[PDB]
């Protein structure tokens, strides 16, 4: 009773560890990447990921202030 | 002995995931939740990050204009 039970959750781990490594590309579809690859992969990826969000969120701050500052320097000459 | 060694890096992979992926922070998650969470996660953060990635190509064009605008004056 338990016994198909556990089954029934190895295979559902089974399926969730193929469709995480199917996210990575380092590992998509690499049919034998054991576990503790994609498990490793897969934490690196995402550090990744969150690195890239600072990396665009800081350049996306330092080209708003660049718009406003041309902005200002356009009124200015207008105005000039 | 190989395999306590191998289950043991398992767990600590593991906890290492489950620790990056900030929904799940603060959650003795089970290992399906885990991966499924972190899945998730990645495919949230890909589509930030290409909306920001493109507001940034937006952000660049409207800059060389108004420098352009500057410049002609």
């Amino acid at each position: 009773t338990h016994n198909v039970l556990e089954r029934q959750r190895r295979n559902e781990l089974k399926r969730s560890f193929f469709a995480l490594r199917d996210q990575i590309p380092e590992l998509e579809n690499n049919e034998k990447a054991p576990k503790v690859v994609i498990l490793k992969k897969a934490t690196a990826y995402i550090l990744s990921v969150q690195a890239e969000e600072q990396k665009l969120i800081s350049e996306e701050d330092l080209l708003r202030k660049r718009r406003e500052q041309l902005k200002h320097k356009l009124e200015q000459l207008r105005n000039s | 002995a190989l395999e306590r060694k191998r289950r043991d890096h398992i767990k600590d992979s593991f906890h290492s995931l489950r620790d990056s992926v900030p929904s799940l922070q603060g959650e003795k998650a089970s290992r399906a939740q885990i991966l499924d969470k972190a899945t998730e996660y990645i495919q949230y953060m890909r589509r930030k990050n290409h909306t920001h990635q493109q507001d940034i190509d937006d952000l660049k064009r409207q800059n060389a204009l108004l420098e352009q605008q500057v410049r002609a004056l």
